[PDB]
């Protein structure tokens, strides 16, 4: 007999979309972590090979 | 360089322009990935939740909050994915002293590159063709369907311009590794300043149909140092 | 004029095709297409019959 | 049959001819594209011993048949002239002679292309006809001329269809319907007709100019005299960009209709729907030169064009969110049209966002005229043309003809074709992103495995299509036996979960389109009294 | 979205008042469940009164099942318990204890 | 035009007749569909 | 009177199986190309 | 080039330099074909056409001057 | 009786058309024209008379359909306000597509305003490219065309108002002016400005002028058909489905000619 109803109009879609956005962002960050490690490793290798032969 | 087999990402970078293109690509693809994840999960949860729903909420039409939310979010998302493209275009298109200039004409199913910036013996203009070696007459140890008898050379740690044109049909100067891709108009020239910071051999084929025999379009770019470039020029 | 109303009345009385205006023109034009276009499209594939068969096989 | 069919003047009796030509052309084109993929499986002349001109000609035939002769004749005309007059309620559309002359001008294009491939000349310059490669300088013979007349006749038929659509929907629309209560598919076809009208003449003029240059010993775009093909590329892309929207928008309409009729809930802002569609249609013209960033235009021009592209992308996202709102919070019966719609909402959206990502001004340095763009458009074409047409067929066939289809067969066909299309088109993004070029029968020795998986997927897809045509046969031969038994679903909208089944006898099918409320297809000149809405 | 319960409530009872047969009962109940407004015990009692007027016990069973499962509402039970027991023992429509163990 | 009941009259087929039990028609449709790629391949090269 | 939920308990017990299933579906849909890569002689195995 | 020719470029703020070679070549051809004694007035943009401009344009213009039909719009001197 | 037939033929402005062979025959004519042209310009047989007869019969079929589209409007009638509005809107969209054709012709060379390109042109005005310019050469005819259109637009307004001897005078004036225009068009048959060998700048202008020389022929054909009909007096001052078409055509062609004369003549010179 809880009088306050009609509160389920919008919070469902809001929680759904916010959870989806959070899941997408966290999966993107997890994927990009290793790719960024690879990118920085390759950049370090490029700098090392570019500077090591000159000196 | 060589297209790595079974690859699922971009080729090895050779120039700061190409690596900047790669940076813009991954920055864009990050937000594209989050958007696609959002929409895919929304689809999945909708179909896996409301498939069993007995009675449908058929009197919901307005949704002002979500309306304003996804009306204002795409604007800033597009602005933040477009700003890096603008800044990368500004940085890369900067014509910062292209130190080398060579001809690159797309002929009928072959290329005849003419080097006029430099000379060979005394003032003469160096020019030669680039013919793809036939598959049947292949020499052992080469790359099939692409390798040429003679190719082009280029100094490293310098700036280069590829003057692109055509003779009868439009060609394409497609070198993804070197980050240059400009059409070959029949009569109209185009200037692109390619600066290379990494040594190596960069491959390439024309990304434009040339009629019938376009299956073999040899564009091989070989990077050499200044003394090696001088030796090649003296030999040529 | 003096023939519109009679013509409409006769056409309504005789609900027939060809619209009564150009029967001779229709009878003249009907065989011409068959005589001309068919006989001009037949060579298009009849002549290259000996030309056809270019295998161009290489090995 | 000649007395009523070959001499037909009825829109309903000619929509089925539209469908028959569409399905035959699709089966032939799928067979030839099957071949095209089959010589692409391994490097070398596995099946095409030399003669790359044949490979190019087959590619051109595939592209042209799917674009102009397969689906544009199918969803624009065939669905339009069978629904729009039927949904309006008018007995007959104005001047069915227009529809008949539009239809009958198709097949000679097919025969002229087949003989153009037959002759040694061939049209092997791509489905784009960029000069001078299609002129007497490179390609002699009649192949170019036959292709030009084929596109001319297809454009004429499209113009006639658009004329009929506009006149029927605007001049004698039924009294009940007004501007503020008009359904969605007809709005889609109306905007499509507007874009077609504003797009056809420029193509006609430019291609007539090319024909005259090839004949009158002159050159307006060829350098032989001082011309420049950049103008022709401008004009051709100015035609081309509207064309994809022309072929895609009625898919939007039918998908919105099916999700509305299957979710048991109304649309989400039909005013917003038509706003999005009209905005897309009007905004399609701002990117006339966005497809050729490689040319070397000014930085300001590229910035304006990419801004136009990113503006264009937004209404599509609005429409996608609207579909999500329509599906959210509603009961769903997982029937096959829902399967097609969900596959659309997934793969079309992913492909479109990839294309938006590529829509950067300087990003064509990596994807343009590579396998990435083919992975781009194969996605959206397959979702909005193949899957849209499938959804429409499985959504209207039980009533427009009275014949049902085997639901299990439909489900397995959908699964087969979906997995085949995915496994075919997905690797080509990996192909392109490396930087491999396009339009070459033989390729370097790097991505053999991706081509192989594409080929096995192509075989899967053609097996799916064979199953589909077998389903067509079974429906056409076993409809009365399928209706009586439990082999198929006979009520797409199940009763609400409060309502008794005995009372459901008088509530059979009630939705937002009249053609579902009709009986078995009556005489062609039905609707003695026009429908009126209170 | 700031919509009063009382107006539509009173509409539901007044439509139940002139329920000639089960068609208007069915349509009104479906419309009531269509909103997110979880039905009040009073409107459910009025609906059961209308169902007893039209003499179709299956309507009562269906509405009881709908009340048991209409919305999650954070899985509230005792509200459902009272809203079912008051209308079961108000007059007597014994239906729940038979479909469940079958 | 109003002399058609509207059952099978919408398709240029005919159940009546031993000439084609809906097999020769479908065989011919398969044949005409497979004709254009096969003949296109055959005229200049092998299948 | 706030009977039972406490949104968190039911919300987690419903989402976590669903999220795990969805992640597994994506893992398979991206591991089948990886499955092809492994099974194919990428490293002469 | 020994990694040092100009450094920072500020001639044209906008990115695209499609209409750049004509202005940088007209002055060069005018100063070369007027006095020929001292190139000091046009001694500051040697590289703007040798390497900073497509040499195909330069050779086409030279051949055109040989044949008397110049691509650009200049006088007969 | 009256009510039932009124309802059964009111919202049905479409006749129960016979098995009209028009679609198949016109399609056959177009296909024969296409294949014959392809075989003749570059093929195996270079005969010209047969393809000329093919073009002739295609034009005869087109004229037959075009005269029917107005004969059935009066001889058969059976038209309402809605179908008249639809036919007028169809003519408007047809002339709009023609205007789009003209705009494409203009844009074929009108986008070179401030010379954005580098080579192969990009010079407005094209200094050095000075052949016999087709500009300002037919302006002596353009001005008289403007005067004729101005003096016949209101004459055709009085036509649609009364359809009387004044309308006959206006039609005769139109016949005279179109005869003068076709005469002065054919007088510049071969040597109008020049031929296309090198430097294609006025050649595109010549082609654009040439390809539009058929719309005036179509206008003259419709005027002659209406003249014959009103000589037969089938068409009174009632369902003038052709008079409205000709007045809208003459009210749009003067506008498009004015737009053509705005630029391309005094712009760049
Ligand atoms: C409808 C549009 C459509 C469809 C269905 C297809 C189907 C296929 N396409 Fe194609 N394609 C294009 C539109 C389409 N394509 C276009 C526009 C180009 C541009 C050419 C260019 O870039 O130059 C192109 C180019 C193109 C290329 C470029 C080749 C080259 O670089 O030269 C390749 C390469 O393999 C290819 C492959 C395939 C394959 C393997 C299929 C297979 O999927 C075939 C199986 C078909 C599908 C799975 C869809 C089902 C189709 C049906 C007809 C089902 C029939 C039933 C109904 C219609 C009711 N396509
Ligand atoms: C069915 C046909 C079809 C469809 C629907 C599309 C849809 C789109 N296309 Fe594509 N395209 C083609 C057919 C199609 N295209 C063809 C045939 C080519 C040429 C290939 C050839 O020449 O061989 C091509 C090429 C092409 C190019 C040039 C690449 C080339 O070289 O080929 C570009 C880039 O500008 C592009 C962009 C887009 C965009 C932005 C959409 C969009 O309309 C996509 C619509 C979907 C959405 C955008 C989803 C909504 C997005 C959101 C959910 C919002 C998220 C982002 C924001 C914040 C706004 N297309
Ligand atoms: C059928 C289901 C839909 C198609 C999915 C598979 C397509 C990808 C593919 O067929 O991949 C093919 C690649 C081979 O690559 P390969 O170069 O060695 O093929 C050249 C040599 N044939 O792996 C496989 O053979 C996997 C084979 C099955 C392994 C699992 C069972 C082992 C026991
Ligand atoms: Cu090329
Ligand atoms: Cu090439
Ligand atoms: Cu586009």
């Amino acid at each position: 007999t809880i009088a306050p109803i009609t509160g389920t109009i919008k919070r469902r879609v809001i929680m759904d979309i916010v959870l989806g956005f959070s899941l997408g962002g966290v999966m993107a960050s997890y994927w990009w972590w290793g790719f960024h490690m690879d990118k920085i490793n390759k950049r370090e290798k490029f700098y090392a090979e570019l500077a090591e032969r000159k000196k | 360089d060589v297209p790595t087999p079974y690859a699922c990402y971009f080729q090895d970078s050779a120039t700061p322009n190409q690596e900047g293109i790669l940076e813009l690509h991954d920055n864009i693809m990050f937000y594209l990935l989050v958007i696609l994840g959002l929409v895919s999960w929304m689809l999945y949860t909708i179909v896996m939740t409301y498939s069993k729903n007995p009675i449908a909420y058929k009197y919901i039409k307005h949704g002002q909050t979500i309306e304003v939310i996804w009306t204002i979010f795409p604007a800033v998302i597009l602005l933040i994915i477009a700003f890096p493209s603008f800044i990368l275009l500004y940085l890369c298109d900067e014509v910062i002293s292209p130190a080398m200039t060579i001809k690159a004409i797309g002929y009928q199913w072959y290329w005849k590159y003419e080097y006029s910036d430099f000379i060979n013996d005394s003032g003469e203009t160096v020019e030669f063709e680039s013919y793809v070696i036939p598959d049947e007459l292949l020499e052992e140890g080469q790359l099939r369907l692409l390798d040429t008898d003679t190719s082009m050379v280029v100094p490293v740690d310098t700036h280069i311009r590829f003057v692109v044109t055509a003779a009868d049909v439009i060609h394409d100067f497609a070198i993804p590794s070197l980050g240059i891709k400009v059409d070959a108009t029949p009569g109209r020239l185009n200037q692109v300043s390619a600066l290379i910071q990494r040594e190596g051999v960069f491959y390439g084929a024309c990304s434009e149909l040339c009629g019938t025999g376009h299956a073999n379009m040899p564009i091989k770019i070989e990077a050499v140092s200044l003394p090696k470039f001088l030796e090649w020029l003296n030999e040529q | 004029a003096n023939k519109v109303i009679q013509l409409q009345k006769i056409f309504q009385s005789s609900t027939k095709p060809l619209w009564w205006r150009h029967p001779r023109s229709a009878l003249y034009l009907y065989p011409f297409y068959a005589i001309f276009a068919v006989a001009v499209v037949t060579p298009l594939l009849y002549i290259p019959n000996a030309i056809r068969g270019i295998k161009a096989k290489k090995a | 049959m000649v007395q009523r069919w070959l001499y037909s003047t009825n829109a309903k009796d000619i929509a089925v001819l539209y469908f028959m030509l569409a399905i035959f052309s699709g089966m032939a084109g799928t067979a030839m594209s099957l071949i095209i993929r089959l010589e692409l499986a391994a490097p070398g002349s596995q099946y095409l011993h030399g003669n790359s001109q044949l490979f190019n000609v087959l590619v051109v035939g595939h592209a042209v048949l799917m674009i102009f002769f397969l689906v544009m004749p199918a969803l624009i005309g065939g669905f339009g002239n069978y629904l729009l007059p039927l949904m309006i309620g008018a007995t007959d559309t104005a001047f069915p002679r227009i529809n008949n002359i539009a239809f009958w001008v198709l097949p000679m294009g097919l025969v002229c292309l087949v003989t153009s491939t037959l002759v040694e000349s061939g049209a092997g310059t791509g489905w784009t006809v960029y000069p001078p490669l299609s002129s007497i300088q490179a390609h002699s013979g009649p192949s170019v001329d036959l292709a030009i007349f084929a596109l001319h006749l297809t454009s004429i038929s499209s113009l006639l269809g658009a004329i009929n659509f506009i006149v029927t929907t605007l001049n004698m629309r039924t009294n009940g319907m007004t501007m503020h209560k008009l359904p969605l598919f007809v709005w889609s076809i109306f905007i499509t007709a507007f874009l077609l009208l504003l797009s056809l003449p420029v193509l006609s003029a430019g291609i007539t100019m090319l024909l005259l240059d090839r004949n009158f010993n002159t050159s307006f775009f060829e350098v032989s005299g001082g011309g420049d093909p950049i103008l022709y590329e401008h004009l051709f892309w100015f035609f081309g960009h509207p064309e994809v929207y022309i072929l895609i928008i009625p898919g939007f309409g039918i998908i919105s209709h099916v999700v509305s009729t299957y979710s048991k809930k109304p649309v989400f802002g039909e005013i917003s729907m038509v706003y999005a569609m009209a905005s897309i249609g009007l905004l399609g013209f701002l990117v006339w030169s966005h497809h050729m960033y490689i040319v070397g235009l000014d930085a300001d021009t590229r910035a304006y064009f990419t801004s136009a592209t990113m503006i264009i992308a937004i209404p599509t996202g609005i429409k996608i969110f609207s579909w999500l709102a329509t599906i959210h919070g509603g009961s769903i019966r997982l029937a096959t049209p829902m399967l097609y719609a969900i596959a659309f909402l997934f793969l079309f959206t992913m492909g479109g966002l990839t294309g938006v990502a590529l829509a950067n001004a300087s990003l064509d340095v990596a994807f343009h005229d590579t396998y990435y763009v083919v992975g781009h458009f194969h996605y959206v074409l397959s979702m909005g043309a193949i899957f849209s047409l499938f959804a429409g067929y499985y959504y209207w066939s039980p009533q427009i003809l009275g014949l049902n289809y085997n639901e299990k067969l439909a489900q397995i066909q959908f699964w087969l074709i979906f997995i085949g299309a995915n496994v075919i088109f997905f690797p080509m993004h990996f192909l392109g992103i490396n930087g491999m070029p396009r339009r070459i029968p033989d390729y370097p020795d790097a991505f053999a495995g991706w081509n192989y998986v594409a080929s096995i997927g192509s075989f899967i897809a053609t097996l799916s299509l064979f199953l589909f045509i077998y389903i067509l046969y079974d429906q056409l031969v076993n409809g009365l036996n399928n209706k009586v038994n439990n082999k198929s679903v006979i009520y797409n909208k199940a009763p609400d979960f409060v309502e008794s089944n005995t009372i459901f006898n008088l509530n059979t099918v009630k939705s937002s389109s009249i053609e579902f409320l009709l009986t078995s297809p009556p005489a062609v000149h039905s609707f003695n009294t026009p429908a009126v809405q209170s | 979205d700031e919509e009063t319960f009382e107006e539509f409530t009173a509409r539901y009872e007044k439509e139940f008042d002139e329920a000639y047969d089960l068609f208007e009962v069915q349509r009104v109940l479906n419309n009531c469940f269509s909103y997110d407004l979880v039905p009040a015990p009073a409107v459910i009692e009025k609906a059961l009164r209308a169902a007893r007027r039209v003499n179709d016990l299956p309507t009562a069973i269906r509405v009881f099942e709908a009340l048991k499962y209409k919305v999650e509402n954070e899985d509230q039970y005792k509200a459902y318990l009272d809203e079912l027991k008051d209308v079961r023992q108000e007059l007597g429509v014994p239906l729940k204890e038979e479909l469940f163990p079958s | 035009v109003h002399f058609k009941d509207g059952v099978y009259e919408n398709i240029p087929f005919k159940v009546k007749g031993r000439k084609t039990p809906y097999a020769l028609s479908h065989f011919g449709f398969f044949a005409i569909g497979f004709a254009v790629p096969f003949v296109a391949c055959y005229v200049q090269l092998k299948k | 009177g706030r009977i039972g939920e406490s949104w968190v308990i039911t919300e987690g017990r419903r989402l976590i199986p669903e999220i795990f299933q969805w992640s597994a579906v994506l893992s398979v849909c991206l591991g089948w190309p990886g499955a092809v890569y492994f099974f194919s002689k990428a490293r002469k195995a | 080039s020994p990694l040092h020719t100009v450094g920072f470029d500020a001639r044209f703020p906008q990115q695209n330099q499609t209409k750049h070679c004509w202005q940088s070549y007209v002055d060069y051809h005018k100063c070369v074909n007027m006095k020929g004694e001292d190139f000091a007035p046009c001694k500051v943009f040697w590289k703007t056409y040798n390497a900073l401009c497509p040499l195909d344009w330069i050779e086409k213009w030279d051949d055109q001057r040989e044949k008397g039909i110049f691509a650009g719009d200049i006088n007969s001197d | 009786m009256t009510h039932l037939e009124r309802s059964r033929h009111q919202q049905h402005p479409f006749h129960m058309v016979m098995p009209s062979p028009w679609p198949i025959v016109v399609s056959f004519a177009l296909l024969s024209l296409a294949l014959s042209t392809a075989l003749t310009m570059h093929g195996y047989i270079g005969n010209m008379n047969m393809v000329y007869l093919a073009l002739f019969v295609l034009l005869t079929s087109s004229i037959l359909w075009f005269r029917d589209i107005v004969a059935e409007a009066t001889y058969l009638g059976d038209h309402t306000m809605a179908v008249r509005k639809g036919i007028n809107l169809g003519f408007l969209m047809f002339v709009l597509s023609e205007v789009l054709i003209f705009a494409g012709l203009f844009w074929a060379y009108f986008h070179s305003a401030m010379s954005p390109d580098v080579t192969l042109g990009a010079c407005w005005p094209p200094v050095g490219i000075e052949a016999v310019q087709p500009t300002e050469l037919p302006l002596l005819n353009t001005i008289i065309l403007l005067s004729s259109g101005a003096t016949v637009t209101y004459s055709h307004h009085a036509l649609i108002a009364g359809n009387r001897n004044k309308a006959l005078s206006g039609l005769l004036i139109t016949f005279w002016l179109i005869v003068i225009f076709v005469t002065c068009q054919y007088i510049e048959y071969t040597n109008a400005a020049f031929t296309i060998s090198d430097g294609v700048y006025g050649s595109v202008f010549y082609a654009g002028t040439g390809l539009h020389f058929l719309h005036m022929v179509m206008l003259a054909a419709m005027l002659g058909v209406n003249y014959w009909r009103m000589r037969n007096y089938h068409l009174t001052a009632g369902h003038h489905v052709g008079y409205e078409t000709t007045i809208i055509y003459t009210h749009v062609l003067d506008v498009i000619w004015l737009f053509l004369y705005v630029v391309f003549y005094w712009w760049g010179v």
